[PDB]
RNA sequence: GUGAGUAAAUUUGG
RNA sequence: AUACCAAAUUUUA
RNA sequence: GAGUAAAAUUUGG
RNA sequence: AAAUCUUUCUCAC
């Protein structure tokens, strides 16, 4: 049904491919591509244009922000217990609390200044040295990302170490500002709609658009490339120790550990990478492996191919086209003159999952395609009636709902379908506030997530309840926990207080006038 | 002793670390939303217990009425600024007991950009999910006329139109290295230490608004007072105002670093910076000084590099463009040169071929700007030779846009078009 | 507020006491000695004469308020103060010479960084590479498309019946005749049978692809929402027969025969052998007391079931709908029919894109997007996007593949663009 | 590798 | 030359 | 088992 | 047996 839409349809309507296949098939198919690149058949990862124009940033004082190096996301932990090498998947927050007990640091900016300031590589750091973290810091460890619509066969990725993710947060950073002081229209940190209508403005002195893809980005991403970057804006001995860790890294698949001495490992860098090409010309608006640069003649367009070459940002023949009455980027579709293409474009379908959750995110879908022009609200409030009455259909059973109310929704035992309008301005029983995109969660979401809470060992005290304006990065002990914590109850108990009674903006603002 | 066994080794560790540290854990579960739901019948009960105890104490939303008419737009990007609980307020609620890390969190203000394709006459913001149905986020006459570029009715006051200050509307302006807030009745002054603004009494409502506006914590201080002080005189004064809708922060500009505020308006509720109506707000400002209402795309002292250097070559209608422009994108008391006459001239920003400045999302080309484009005339490209369909004819003044030109018989692109830019209507 | 002098800080509060016992100085660093709720305007607090301290440099001032006291470290080793008795107790504290570090930059050269550029040196490089040669040419036309379903159609070939896509139809028996025939085929399969559920036993596998080909396409799908929604509850409902209104289905765990002590539950992982019921008339045959019903299996993962389930049939060709071109009538194997096809069959297609677990049909749509929109593009490789056989396995991808690639002809055929 | 048993997904969705 | 945290959800590379 | 990066919503702190 | 290194439960030794 998708061929034969009138506008501009991308075929979002059902969930992305699930896949349930180990990693490392697809891990191995990426290594190999790096390596055939390495050997100069396939692609260009030779970066030839010129760098010399970006500022340099040596001067600048090294900080770290230190919530950038915790989280409960994936990462890998190196031991070397008799010889060997053990790759152990961790979070990041465990992983960077045990390269800081093992290196006596009380915080990474800490670690940072003592890697830097040592007069050996075989110095010791604590229970470590700069040689032993280099050489943990490039063992990577492989996964499989699926559920993303279009790639039936789900895509490699790779969880970094600790050391690792330290240092490419400052120079990632650092490339960030690069890319803000220097690029022609900054997109680093716009939305992919921003992107589009800036791009729309960019490209109307010019008959022709290119909408740009680049193939196998990550994979022709070379040290090399990464290092003259980092010394184009001066990352001094940061920079080197990030490109030497990249140029030796190695992915552990299964239970052998295989060496890629190419690319960069599935979007490790995209700033830098977007300067490698930002950094040689003003002519394109990009970010990653998406650009959209317009042109008027063969010969402007064999510049444009060139100066692509040029900085290893490889045209992917297969995607790429030339446009004149559109221009595409980020899956978002324009018309050379601003207006939204015409289409359901990027609208995605909701599956069924409660009750309560399908319909409200049925009601965020609409509400964000009827701001749009996707499409007008009489066919969104058609759409929402046949939302609730499919849920009603799935939702309608005793294992549900017991109740008869007739305000209630039809899939819980109700007889009320609700307008879209009507939802959308507060025009209800109160008990469809929850349905409203913009409303509190509903009860499936509150199930949900006790249901997860309840899936459990000892608990550090709590340090909750600060003083708003204490910086974070200061330094604390047990005891320093322990005397916080007694004072701040201390306090409240001289105000009468039990715990901190929970404060709402929204309601503390609606008291104010 | 789990502090021992998480740092082991160490004896302190950053607050960022044992918080991360402290963070509850949530195992994902095998099966099926459906599944899961329907397991114990936990929605059931949760639904009972919802229905039973929960819902009646929940409280009654007022109903949105307000609408306005709208019509179909390019994707535009709807700003709203939402502001942060101050510093003081936030101490305030800290020492009364209230949770602080939630206290924290509200400290920071927000702006967030939302697309959205519908305008109405008065660029009016828009409810989620409501813009094609036009129910605005609007809801004395005076406080109406405040807030428009063009009141309907003059009330023979600055709010409304051109005249001197009424008791309802204050003001603040900067006089040598003081700020006076003046509202009529009372009259303070506050200066700038390192980062606070100390004054008399920052609880003022004025000097509130000039601590959001500065970007500065507001401090008592008891010794701070100023010797010249012509508040009386200006308030007694007739000014112009200025056509252009409130800045961001609900105020203004009526004098060089001068700002009239109204009691009962709090924020801007309309687009302050659009497409149509960029130019005139710079040119308001030319000689104001830095105002900061629009956000510049990227690093402000490249922007104003870029101005500077598009500024070194051009006449003097396009040097006020340069100007204006630059003062709107400056924060104000920031370490900011944007005086295009004192700045110094940098070789780098000339070495570039064209010059773009992003302000609140608007791509202009300064070059463009110098060889007067946006005002004087517009740009013209050809698209194709074909006539394609769907596509209205070209008018004698197009505004931007795609057009069919049977005096040349193409497809015809607009660009930087007076009539959409200047707009003298 | 600098981290570099907390340290230095907490040297110039000693164990000094005033109001008999009480802390004097307040460390702005030190997060116990912090007073709660109070602005930070110095690196430390006097108390006793309710003074902020900052400690700077020589030609070094630092961002406080002017009524902060400023404790100047002269380069000369000597500290400077408006205040005689904080200069006093500088001199005092600072007995032991307390040398603040310098601040770090991020352009700072290590002392090793010339040995790590020269391993990097000995270590391989890439060569340059080739410059593509690019030809610029319109999109594919409507020969290449029919070449590339000609192709596919070629290599795989079609089934004899749609398989377990025909189980979207009515088969034609009442529920409690569909009972009896599912639970007599899985009795006949020699399925085990325990807790009044059945087991699909399995010893060795040929750990070959199963074959592959394309699925012919049935006259219509009146019982899509039906047959998703059994295939959603099967997801933990296994071993005994389903019941919708019009259809029914059995979902068998498959687990492996260890001999005596062997899996005798599913887990998380375990597979299901999904087996439907359609009407007879192919080698899949069943018959038992008279009643006749071709029975078509599908090996599904727990994640297959759980997002095949999960998707909604109705809505999603309403929102089709909306913004659609007239569909033409197809025949069985998507050509265009007007003689004697069916724009039912177009249902069957949604239902196919809802049972394919890979959903290849949303890279073939994505691929089609950018070729009605281009004007020009690079010659063979554009077309090289459709080509897709080599992303999946299986029949059902397959045959999700080969209608979509049909659906993009019917299309450039009956409208062009 | 040997032996033994049969918490978790069935309870409860038309 | 320089000059908010997590949980869930949607989209995007 | 699910990484890097961007925008946004709600909830919690 | 099938969308085929997946269909890999527990306890003691
Ligand atoms: N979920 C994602 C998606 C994208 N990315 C980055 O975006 C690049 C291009 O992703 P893509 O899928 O487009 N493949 P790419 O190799 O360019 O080839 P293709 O265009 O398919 O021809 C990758 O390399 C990564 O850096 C990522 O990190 N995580
Ligand atoms: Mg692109
Ligand atoms: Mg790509
Ligand atoms: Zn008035
Ligand atoms: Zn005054
Ligand atoms: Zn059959």
């Amino acid at each position: 049904m998708w061929a034969f839409q009138e506008g501009v349809c991308k075929g979002n309507l059902l969930s992305g491919p699930t896949s349930m296949k180990a990693p490392d098939s697809a891990a191995r198919e990426s290594i190999d591509r790096a390596s055939e690149i390495m050997t100069g058949k396939s692609y260009n990862a030779v970066h030839t244009g010129d760098l010399s124009k970006l500022p340099n940033q040596g001067e600048s004082p090294l900080r770290i922000v230190d919530s950038d190096l915790y989280s409960e996301r994936s990462c890998c932990w190196v031991i070397e217990k008799e010889g060997r090498v053990v790759c152990k998947s961790t979070t990041l927050t465990r992983g960077m609390t045990s390269l800081l007990n093992t290196t006596k640091c009380s915080s990474p900016s800490e670690l940072i200044c003592k890697v830097l300031t040592v007069e050996s590589l075989s110095e010791k750091i604590g229970d470590t040295s700069v040689e032993e973290l280099l050489s943990h810091g490039r063992y990577f460890k492989c996964a499989l990302r699926d559920q993303e619509r279009g790639k039936p066969k789900s895509r490699a990725i790779f969880l970094s170490h600790p050391f690792f993710r330290l240092l490419s947060s400052v120079v990632e950073t650092h490339a960030r500002s690069v890319l803000s002081k220097v690029s022609a229209v900054y997109t680093a940190t716009a939305s992919a709609e921003q992107r589009a209508m800036m791009a729309a403005q960019v490209v109307e002195s010019r008959k022709h658009v290119l909408n740009g893809d680049c193939t196998k980005y990550n994979e022709a991403i070379d040290a090399d490339t990464l290092l003259k970057v980092w010394d184009a804006i001066g990352m001094g001995s940061i920079g080197v120790m990030l490109a030497y860790m990249v140029r030796r890294k190695c992915v552990l698949i299964k239970d052998t550990l295989v060496e890629c001495p190419g690319g960069m490992l599935m979007g490790m860098f995209n700033a830098t990478a977007t300067l490698a090409l930002q950094g040689t010309t003003d002519r394109f608006l990009s970010f990653s492996d998406d650009f959209i640069t317009s042109f008027n003649s063969p010969a402007e367009l064999r510049e444009i191919e060139d100066l692509l070459f040029a900085s290893c940002h490889n045209l992917s023949l297969k995607k790429s086209y030339i446009s004149v009455a559109s221009l595409e980027i980020n899956s978002c579709t324009l018309t050379r003159d601003g207006d939204l293409a015409t289409g359901l474009g990027c609208t995605a379908g909701v599956p069924f999952r409660g009750p309560l959750v399908t319909l409200k995110q049925t009601a965020a879908m609409l509400s964000g395609a009827v701001d749009s022009g996707v499409m007008p609200f009489h066919s969104a409030e058609r759409l929402f009636q046949i939302k609730q009455q499919e849920c009603a259909y799935r939702y309608n059973n005793p294992t549900y709902t017991t109740r008869n109310e007739d305000f209630l929704p039809t899939c819980l035992g109700g007889k009320t379908v609700i307008s879209f309008q009507s939802l959308l301005t507060w025009d209800c029983h109160p008990f469809w506030y929850q349905v409203h995109p913009d409303g509190p969660d509903t009860i499936d979401q509150k199930v949900l997530s006790v249901l997860a809470s309840k899936t459990r060992r000892t608990r550090l005290e709590a340090l909750s309840d600060l003083d708003p304006l204490v910086p974070h990065r200061l330094l604390v002990s047990e005891s320093d926990v322990s005397k916080i914590r007694a004072a701040r109850q201390a306090h409240l108990k001289s105000l009468g207080l039990e715990q901190p009674t929970n404060f709402n903006y929204a309601i503390y603002k609606a008291v104010q006038p | 002793s789990q502090f021992g066994k998480s740092f082991k080794g160490r004896t302190e560790v950053t607050i960022t670390e044992y918080r991360s540290h402290t963070v509850k854990d949530v195992h994902r579960s095998l099966l099926t939303a459906d599944k899961s739901l329907r397991k114990s019948f936990c929605f059931r009960n949760a639904l009972n217990q919802f229905l039973d105890k929960d819902l009646p104490l929940l409280p009654i939303r007022p109903k949105l009425e307000s609408r306005v008419a709208v019509k179909k737009s390019k994707l535009r990007s709807q700003l709203s600024f939402r502001p942060g609980l101050t510093q003081e307020e936030a101490i305030d609620l800290y020492n009364k007991g209230y949770d602080g890390d939630s206290v924290s969190g509200a400290l920071q203000d927000r702006v967030v950009n939302e697309p959205v394709a519908y305008s109405s006459a008065d660029n009016d913001k828009f409810h989620r999910g409501l813009a094609a149905l036009g129910y605005t986020l609007a809801d004395d006459t005076c406080e109406s006329g405040f807030v428009r570029a063009i009141p309907t009715t003059p009330c023979g006051f600055i709010c409304c139109g051109p005249g001197s200050f009424k008791d309802s509307l204050g003001f603040v302006i900067k006089i040598g290295e003081f700020w006076h807030m003046y509202d009529g009745f009372q009259h303070f002054v506050a200066v700038e230490d390192a980062k606070f603004l100390a004054s008399k009494s920052p609880s003022f409502w004025l000097a509130k608004r000039l601590a959001k506006r500065l970007n500065l914590v507001p401090k008592e201080d008891p010794s701070v007072a100023a010797a010249e002080c012509p508040c009386k005189k200006v308030w007694e004064a007739s000014f112009a105002r200025a056509p252009t809708a409130l800045d961001p922060f609900g105020g203004r500009a009526f004098c060089d670093q001068g700002w009239v505020y109204h009691r009962d308006v709090g924020y801007a509720t309309a687009n302050h910076i659009s497409q149509e109506t960029l130019f005139q707000q710079a040119l308001s400002v030319r000689n104001l000084g830095p105002q900061g209402s629009a956000n510049v795309s990227g690093s402000i002292h490249t922007a104003l590099d870029r101005l500077r250097a598009a500024y070194s070559r051009g006449t003097p209608a396009s040097r006020s463009i340069l100007q204006g422009l630059a003062n709107l994108i400056t924060p104000v008391g920031e370490n900011f040169e944007c005086d295009l006459d004192k700045r110094k001239l940098n070789i780098k920003a000339l070495r570039s071929p064209e010059r773009y400045i992003t302000i609140e999302g608007l791509v202009v080309n300064l070059d463009d700007v110098v060889r007067g484009f946006y005002l004087d005339k517009a740009k013209v490209t050809v698209l194709s030779r074909s006539k394609w369909m769907g596509y209205e004819d070209l008018p004698q003044k197009p505004p931007n846009g795609t057009f069919y030109c049977r005096k040349r018989k193409a497809m015809l692109l607009i660009s930087c078009s007076p009539g959409t830019y200047a707009k003298k209507r | 507020m600098d981290s570099r002098f907390a340290q230095l800080t907490g040297v110039f509060c000693d164990d000094f006491t005033y109001s008999e016992g009480s802390r004097r100085f307040l460390s702005s660093y030190s997060t116990v000695e912090r007073r709660p709720g109070v602005p930070v305007e110095g690196d430390c607090y006097d108390c006793l004469k309710n003074k902020w301290i900052a400690f700077e440099l020589e030609g070094q001032p630092r961002k406080f308020p002017k009524a902060t006291v400023r404790c100047i470290l002269n380069n000369d080793a000597t500290y400077v103060c408006s205040e005689q008795e904080y200069q006093q107790i500088c001199k005092v504290q600072f007995k032991d010479y307390l040398e603040i570090d310098g601040v770090v930059k991020v352009g700072h050269k290590a002392s090793y960084d010339a040995e790590l550029r020269e391993r990097l040196l000995e270590l391989p490089h890439p060569k340059s590479g080739p410059k593509p040669r690019i030809e610029w040419v319109a999109p594919p036309r409507l020969a290449d498309i029919s070449k590339e379903t000609a192709e596919l159609k070629r290599q795989y070939g079609f089934f004899e019946c749609s398989k377990f896509l025909a189980c979207g139809e009515e088969c034609g028996l009442d529920q409690e005749a569909r009972e009896l025939i599912l639970n007599e085929y899985a009795r006949d399969r020699e399925f085990e049978f325990r807790n009044g559920g059945w087991i699909q036993r399995y010893t060795v596998a040929s750990h070959k692809p199963a074959t592959q080909k394309i699925l012919p396409l049935p006259a219509s799908a009146p019982l899509a929402r039906e047959l998703l929604m059994l295939i959603a509850r099967s997801t933990t409902q296994a071993g005994k027969v389903l019941h919708s209104d019009n259809t029914s289905i059995l979902a068998v765990p498959v687990m492996r025969d260890s001999g005596k002590h062997s899996k005798r539950r599913p887990t998380a992982s375990t597979h299901h052998l999904v087996v439907g019921l359609s009407k007879p008339g192919c080698e899949h045959d069943f018959e038992f007391d008279g009643y006749r019903a071709a029975v078509h299996v599908m090996h599904l993962d727990p994640k297959q079931s759980a997002n095949i389930g999960e998707q909604d049939f109705v809505s999603t060709r309403e929102i089709y709908k909306l913004d659609m071109l007239e569909l033409p009538p197809i025949s069985r194997k998507g050509d265009l029919d007007r003689a004697s096809g069916l724009e039912t069959r177009w249902d069957v297609i949604l239902l196919l894109e809802c049972l394919d677990s890979t959903r290849v049909s949303q890279a073939v749509a994505q691929h089609f997007n950018r070729h009605r929109l281009a004007l020009s593009v690079c010659k063979d490789e554009f077309r090289k996007g459709y080509q897709l056989a080599s992303e999946i396995r299986g029949t059902i991808p397959l045959s999700s593949l080969y209608y979509s690639l049909c659906a993009v002809r019917l299309r450039m055929t009956v409208h062009p663009f």
